[PDB]
RNA sequence: GUAUGUAUUUAUUUU
RNA sequence: ACGAAUCUCUUUGCCUUUUGGCUUAGAUCAAGUGUAGUAUCUGUUCUUUUCA
RNA sequence: UUUUAAGAACUAGAUACUAACAC
RNA sequence: UUAUAGUUUUUUUA
C-alpha cells in the first residue's frame, strides 16, 4: 500500500468547499503599495572547451580527487 | 587507452634498479622453508597483530567469529597451519572479492578495505615475514624512513639536526643558497601497474611469491551494488601492501637521485651510514643534494647552491620561460601561518 | 498481419452482424413511422413490439457465447503450460505473459 | 511494443520469473604485447 | 493503448535509475529506441 | 564448520535468486542455513550463474590463453574476462594446458521451511486483514441465524 | 513497557 | 455444386485476476538460557462387499 | 442426472514460532 | 533493575 499517484487533486473539489476565516501569518499586509515604470645535473636517468558532461568533468574529477582522497 | 608507461620508459626503469641492485650486491629472498629456524614466532606476532583488532571489542559480528576461530587454532596447530599457509602461497592464485566502505573525516574521505579471514591470516604472515627478511638484509637504505628507530616527531628532530649540523649551510657571503622542496607523488600505488610489479619483484623475491602478490591483488570489488574488478591501480588494505609501496617509491628514489648521489647515501652495504652521516664534507661537497628524505608520499631535499651552478639553473629555465612580466612571484606559494 | 486498426475492425464486426441479421430475417421467411409532437419537442416512434425482444435476446447470446469462449479459455489455458515456475496463480498469468513476449 | 519490467531489485508481489530476465567486445592493446615482450627482453639481457 | 504501458514504462524509468547508481551499464535487451533516448534524457536530468 | 555444498541447498538457493533477485543476498541467507551472504553470492557469481561458460577450450580459446597470460604475467580475473569464461577454470584449464609439458532428514525439514516460506507473499498487515475480513463474515452468518431462528418464533427483529 | 482499533439496546412502533 | 446457419476443434489477432513511488540497496542481519501453549514428521498391527 | 474417502487402532517425541515469565 | 522501554546512531581501555 504505497501507490505513485498517477494524478493530483482537482482544484474543483476544494472549490465547491465553504471557507474556513482561520487567518494565517504570511497574509498580514506588506508591500501595500505597488510600484510603476515611467655538469652533475645531467646523473638522473632522464637525458633531455566547457565539457558537457559530470563524472568526467575536469572540476568534479578534481573535487573528488580532493576530498573522498 | 591502454598501457601508459610506453615500453621505453618501463625497460629504463626496470635497467635502473637491477644495476642498483647488482652494484648494491643484495640476495634476493628465498620462499619460506619447509625447515624453518624461526618460523613459529614470526607467526606469533602476525597473529597477535590480527587479535589486538579485536582486543576491546564485546560484540562480535559474523565475519569476527569466523576470525577468532581462525585464530584459535592458528595457536593451537602451529605446523598445520604453516604447511596450510606455504601450500597456500605455493599455489592459489584467485581470492574472494572485497569490500570497500568509505569512512569520514567530516572533512576529507579514505577507503577502508576488507580481505577476507583466511587471506589476512596468510598475508599478515607473509607481510611479518617480508619486513623482517629484508631488513634482515638490508634492502631500504637510510634516507627512506617512516621507519623502525624514529616515531615521528623525533624524525622531524633528526631532520633539524640533519639541516643544520652538516656543514657551512648559513654562510650567506657569496650568493650562496639552498633550498627545500616539499612534495607528494600525487597519485602513488594508483599508477603501480602490475605487470612492471611481477618483474621488478621477479628481481627481489622468488617468482613465486610475487606472482602470489601480483596475482593478490586483482579482486572484485563490491561496495554494495556497486563492483568492479580492480584491473589497475592498488588496494592498500592489503595486510603486505605497505611492503611494496615503500619498494616502488624506492623505484622513484633512485631517479631523483640517479645512481651515484644515492651512492653517497648508502655508502657501502658493508657500511651503511646512520640517517645524518657522510665520509667527508666532500661526500656532501661533490654534489649540490646534501639531505634527501622520503616519507611516505611526501618527498623532501635539500638542495646547496652557489650562484655559478645556481644561476646556470636559470640560465636553463629562464632561457625556456622567459618573463618580461616578471609575474612569477603570483602563483608561488610559501605558508599563511608565519 | 496483423493488428488491425479500431476502425476497420468495427467495420468487419458490423459485417458480421449484418449477415447475422441477414440470416435472422431470411430465416424468418424460410420458417415460415415517426411521430413528433407539436407540443413539447420530444419525438414519437412507433416499433414492432416484435424485433425488440429478437434483439434484445439476440444481445444476450452473444454475452453468453463470449462469456463461454473467454471460460473455456480460463480452463484449458490455465491447465495445459506446465513449465516457468509458480508461486501463485498470477505468476502463471504474468509469467505467460513474458512468454507471450518474444 | 514495449516490453515488461524484470528488476534486480524489487519484486513487489513476489512474482518469479526465468533468470535471464533476472540475469565485453573489445580485446587488449598491443601496447601491452610490447610492454611485457620488452620487460622480457631487457630482463633476459640483465640475467645474461 | 496507455494505462498499464504507461505505468509500467515507468517501472522501466525508476529500472533505470537505479541502474545508474549501481553503474549498471542499462541495456534493456530490445525497446523502442525514442522511448529510450527519454530514459536517458532525464535520467541525465536527475543525475545532475 | 567446514562445509561443502549440496545440490539440496543449491536447489534452495536456485529458487531464492529465482524469486529475490541477485542484489538481495541477506534474505537468501535466510532460506538457506548453514551459510552467509558473501558464501552465497560467492558461489553463485562464481560458480552456480548458468550465463557463465563452461565448455571446453578452442585453439581461438587456447593460443588466445598463453597469448594474454604469457602478457599479462598473474592477473586471472582480468585474464578471465579476457575470455569470457570463469575465473578458476580458466586457471585450471590454464595449468592442465602447460600439464600437457611433462618430462536427507533435517534438510528436508529446512526445505519444507523455505517451501512454505516463498508461498506467502503478503506481510503481517495484510494476513491481519484477512483474518479481520472472515471474523466480520462470521458476525454477519451469526447475526443471520439469530434473526432467522428468530423468524421461526415469529418475532421479527430489526437489523441494525 | 505501548500507541491503535472494535462491540457494548435499557424503556414491547399497529396486520 | 456451391450460397446460408448451428455446434465442435486448430491457428492468428487482441491479453482479458498479467509487478503501482522516493530517500543512505531506507538502515541493520545474529551467538544466550528453563519451562509452557499450539502447529507436524514417522513406525507398528488388523480388515478389501450388500438389504429392512 | 452428479460424488466418493483405503478404513480403524496403537506410539514417542525432533525440529519449530512465539512468553509484559525465571538470572 | 527499578517510578519503564522507538527512536533520542546500540554498544570500547589508558
Amino acid at each position: 500500500s504505497h501507490r505513485p499517484q498517477l494524478e493530483a487533486r482537482s482544484g474543483a473539489k476544494a472549490a465547491a468547499y465553504t471557507p474556513t476565516g482561520i487567518e494565517h501569518a504570511r497574509l498580514l499586509p506588506g508591500h501595500t503599495t505597488l510600484k510603476y515604470r515611467k655538469s652533475w645535473r645531467k646523473g638522473t636517468a632522464f637525458g633531455r572547451g566547457y565539457i558537457n558532461d559530470m563524472t568526467k568533468s575536469e572540476y568534479h574529477q578534481e573535487f573528488l580527487h580532493k576530498h573522498v582522497r | 587507452n591502454g598501457p601508459e608507461i610506453t615500453p621505453e620508459e618501463a625497460t629504463t626503469i626496470f635497467s635502473v634498479m637491477v644495476e642498483w641492485l647488482e652494484s648494491r650486491s643484495f640476495s634476493p629472498i628465498p620462499f619460506p622453508p619447509l625447515t624453518y629456524k624461526n618460523d613459529t614466532k614470526i607467526l606469533v606476532l602476525a597473529l597477535e597483530d590480527l587479535k589486538d583488532v579485536y582486543a576491546s571489542k564485546v560484540r562480535l559480528n559474523a565475519s569476527e567469529r569466523e576470525e577468532l576461530a581462525l585464530i584459535e587454532e592458528a595457536y593451537d596447530n602451529p605446523h598445520d597451519t604453516l604447511n596450510r599457509i606455504k601450500k597456500y602461497l605455493l599455489t592459489q592464485r584467485v581470492f574472494k572479492p572485497v569490500d570497500i566502505t568509505m569512512m569520514e573525516n567530516y572533512q576529507n574521505i579514505s577507503p577502508v578495505y576488507s580481505v577476507d579471514p583466511l587471506e589476512k591470516i596468510t598475508d599478515a604472515y607473509l607481510d611479518q615475514y617480508l619486513w623482517y627478511e629484508a631488513d634482515q638484509r638490508k634492502l631500504f637504505p637510510n634516507w627512506i624512513k617512516p621507519s623502525d628507530s624514529e616515531i615521528p616527531p623525533l624524525l622531524v628532530y633528526k631532520w633539524t639536526q640533519g639541516i643544520n649540523n652538516l656543514s657551512e649551510i648559513w654562510d650567506v657571503s657569496r650568493g650562496q643558497s639552498a633550498v627545500l622542496l616539499e612534495t607528494t607523488l600525487g597519485e602513488m600505488a594508483e599508477k603501480i601497474d602490475f605487470t612492471l610489479l611481477n618483474r621488478l619483484l621477479r628481481l627481489i623475491v622468488d617468482p613465486n611469491i610475487a606472482d602470489y602478490i601480483t596475482a593478490k591483488n586483482n579482486v572484485v570489488i563490491n561496495f554494495k551494488d556497486m563492483s568492479h574488478v580492480n584491473k589497475y591501480g592498488l588496494i592498500r588494505g592489503l595486510k603486505f601492501a605497505s611492503f611494496i609501496f615503500q619498494y616502488y617509491g624506492l623505484v622513484i628514489d633512485l631517479l631523483l637521485l640517479g645512481q651515484e648521489r644515492a651512492t653517497d647515501l648508502a655508502g657501502p652495504a658493508n657500511n651503511p651510514n646512520e640517517f645524518m652521516q657522510f665520509k667527508s664534507k666532500e661526500v656532501e661537497k661533490a654534489h649540490p643534494i646534501r639531505l634527501y628524505t622520503r616519507y611516505l608520499d611526501r618527498i623532501y631535499m635539500l638542495f646547496h647552491f652557489e650562484e655559478d651552478e645556481g644561476e646556470e639553473l636559470t640560465d636553463e629555465y629562464l632561457a625556456e620561460n622567459p618573463d618580461p612580466n616578471f609575474e612569477n612571484s603570483i602563483g608561488y606559494n610559501n605558508r599563511k601561518c608565519w | 498481419r496483423g493488428g488491425i486498426s479500431y476502425d476497420q475492425l468495427a467495420k468487419l464486426s458490423y459485417e458480421k452482424t449484418l449477415r447475422n441479421l441477414a440470416t435472422q430475417t431470411q430465416n424468418s421467411s424460410k420458417q415460415d413511422k415517426v411521430q413528433k409532437d407539436t407540443k413539447t419537442g420530444k419525438i414519437t416512434i412507433a416499433d414492432d413490439d416484435k424485433l425488440v425482444n429478437k434483439l434484445a435476446v439476440s444481445l444476450q447470446s452473444e454475452s453468453k457465447k463470449r462469456y463461454e469462449a473467454r471460460k473455456r479459455q480460463m480452463q484449458n489455458a490455465k491447465t495445459l503450460y506446465g513449465v516457468e515456475s509458480f508461486i501463485n496463480d498470477k505468476n502463471k498469468q504474468f509469467n505467460e505473459k513474458l512468454s507471450r513476449e518474444s | 511494443k514495449i516490453p515488461a519490467a524484470v528488476s534486480n531489485w524489487k519484486n513487489p508481489n513476489g512474482y518469479t520469473v526465468a533468470l535471464e530476465r533476472r540475469v565485453e567486445n573489445n580485446t587488449i592493446n598491443d601496447g601491452f604485447m610490447k610492454l611485457s615482450e620488452a620487460l622480457e627482453n631487457a630482463d633476459k639481457k640483465a640475467r645474461q | 493503448i496507455r494505462q498499464k504501458k504507461a505505468r509500467t514504462i515507468l517501472q522501466h524509468l525508476s529500472e533505470a535509475w537505479r541502474c545508474w547508481k549501481a553503474n549498471i551499464p542499462w541495456d534493456v535487451p530490445g525497446m523502442p529506441a525514442p522511448i529510450k533516448k527519454i530514459i536517458e534524457r532525464y535520467i541525465k536530468s536527475k543525475a545532475d | 564448520k567446514g562445509g561443502v555444498w549440496t545440490n539440496v541447498e543449491d536447489q534452495i538457493l536456485k529458487a531464492a535468486v529465482q524469486k529475490y533477485g541477485t542484489h538481495q543476498w541477506s534474505k537468501v541467507a535466510s532460506l538457506l542455513q548453514k551459510k552467509t551472504a558473501r558464501q552465497s553470492e560467492l558461489r553463485w557469481n562464481e560458480y552456480l550463474n548458468p550465463k557463465l561458460n563452461f565448455t571446453e577450450f578452442s585453439k581461438e580459446e587456447d593460443a588466445q590463453l598463453l597469448d594474454l597470460a604469457r602478457e599479462l604475467p598473474n592477473q586471472w580475473r582480468t585474464i578471465a574476462d579476457m575470455m569470457a569464461r570463469p575465473a578458476q577454470v580458466c586457471v585450471e584449464r590454464y595449468n592442465r594446458l602447460l600439464e600437457s609439458e611433462d618430462s536427507e532428514d533435517e534438510e528436508k525439514e529446512m526445505l519444507a521451511e523455505a517451501r512454505a516460506r516463498l508461498l506467502n507473499t503478503q506481510g503481517k498487515k495484510a494476513t491481519r486483514k484477512i483474518r479481520e475480513r472472515m471474523l466480520e463474515e462470521s458476525k454477519r452468518i451469526a447475526e443471520l441465524q439469530k434473526r432467522r431462528e428468530l423468524k421461526q418464533a415469529g418475532i421479527n427483529v430489526a437489523i441494525k
